[PDB]
């Protein structure tokens, strides 16, 4: 049905250039916005670029920008990031994303990442939680004036480093198709949290908060969720 | 009767170019509409909407389109405004009702939608429920514009550009507008 497919990925020396590619199929590529997000190696979540569903709009992230250039083809269902002067730091899985099933400005939809090899700023999340099995958790996520308490626009992702992360909860409060009711969000002010109810062991994961602000898309520095044992 | 159609559709249409559906053949229930969106406006004029259940109308139109919020309060008998004199009319005698809803989360876009579009300028009003989709230059000045545009002569149309850091009045909103008419053919709409 609905699939991006990521490719051109491969090892580069520093200061080299690379294209990626993002492959749209099972729906209209041209009415939605696409975005990348990459992962690097021990890092959280970082949202790299978005592009309007015409192309004439174009948002970069400042640790980035001027360095890459983000196109779509929408002749060709096609998303391109045309990555220049890359930096060890650039290092990371490549992902593109869009709201297919929620919204323009959320990423809902995922692909399954390219490997790039090159030879914070972000919201604040305790850095780990535990919690035992069938018991309660709450993860907090802590933003500016201009992110989570300037519009509602919140996302809470799960995430296994190595896959692609999933969207639990959007516009604050709601879950997508397939996430279970004991992921529930709320906010207040400048700070958003997110609740696991009934732990289970596959809960278990990284989570990060997300923030759609206009001009820019910013993460969470990411809390780890270890489910002990019982 | 397909309410559904018109107000669960994946697009609406333009204010410019609205979408007018009949309806015939069917019996109009409304509990779809009660278990639908939490609206903004349910303005019925000349009718009262408690009796639309015993209805026996002929001919049922479901005009469907898109504005911003502040344009809301035009869609009503006897307004003024750029929607109601250039793109969507209705008349002093209208016997309906105007359902609308905030559509911020289908209709806005990242770098603004402009896929959607208003009659900014027209040499005279629209009559009621008339419909104008030209694309003609406009002549502001007294320069005669041959079809081409620039410094006096105006493209008609404008894009709204919804974008989800607008405030809720220039916010998409989706209206649809059901016209209740009353002819002497039988009844085709019932309850």
């Amino acid at each position: 049905e609905v699939r991006l497919l990521e490719s051109g990925g491969g090892l580069v020396q520093p200061g080299g250039s690379l294209r990626l590619s993002c492959a749209a199929s099972g729906f209209t590529f041209n009415d939605y916005a696409m975005s990348w997000v990459r992962q690097a190696p021990g890092e959280g979540l970082e949202w790299v670029s978005t592009i309007s569903y015409s192309g004439g709009s174009t948002y970069y992230a400042d640790s980035v920008k001027g360095r890459f250039t983000i196109s779509r083809d929408n002749s060709k269902n096609m998303l391109y990031l045309q990555m220049n002067s890359l930096r060890a730091e650039d290092t990371a899985l490549y992902y593109c994303a869009n709201g297919v099933a929620t919204a323009d400005w959320y990423f809902d939809l995922w692909g399954r990442g390219t490997l790039v090899t090159v030879s914070q700023s972000a919201l604040t999340q305790p850095r780990s939680v535990s919690g035992s099995p069938g018991q309660s958790v709450t993860i907090s996520c802590t933003g500016t004036s201009s992110d989570v308490g300037g519009y509602n626009y919140v996302s809470w992702f799960q995430h296994h480093p190595g896959k692609a992360p999933k969207l639990m909860i959007y516009d604050v409060t709601d879950r997508p198709s397939g996430v279970p009711d004991r992921f529930s969000g709320s906010k207040s002010g400048n700070t958003a949290s997110l609740t696991i109810s009934g732990l289970q062991a596959e809960d278990a994961a990284d989570y990060y908060c997300c923030s759609y602000a206009g001009t820019y898309t910013v993460f969470g520095g990411g809390t780890k969720l270890t489910v002990l044992a019982a | 009767c397909p309410f559904d159609e018109v107000f669960n559709a994946t697009r609406f249409a333009s204010v410019y170019a609205w979408n007018r559906k009949r309806i015939s053949n069917c019996v109009a229930d409304y509990s779809v509409l009660y278990n639908f969106a939490p609206f903004f406006a349910f303005k019925c004029y000349g009718v009262s909407p408690t009796k639309l259940n015993d209805l026996c109308f002929t001919n049922v139109y479901a005009d469907s389109f898109v504005i911003r919020g502040n344009e809301v309060s035009q869609i009503a008998p006897g307004q003024t405004g750029n929607i109601a004199d250039y793109n969507y009319k209705l008349p002093d005698d209208f016997t309906g009702c105007v359902i609308a809803w905030n559509s911020n989360k289908l209709d806005s876009k990242v770098g603004g939608n402009y896929n959607y579009r208003y009659r900014l300028f027209r040499k005279s009003n629209l009559k009621p429920f008339e419909r104008d989709i030209s694309t003609e230059i406009y002549q502001a000045g007294n320069k005669p514009c041959n079809g081409v545009a620039g410094v006096n002569c105006y493209f008609p149309l404008q894009s709204y550009g919804f974008r989800p850091t607008y405030g809720v009045g220039h916010q998409p909103y989706r209206v649809v507008v059901l016209s209740f008419e009353l002819l002497h053919a039988p009844a085709t709409v019932c309850g």
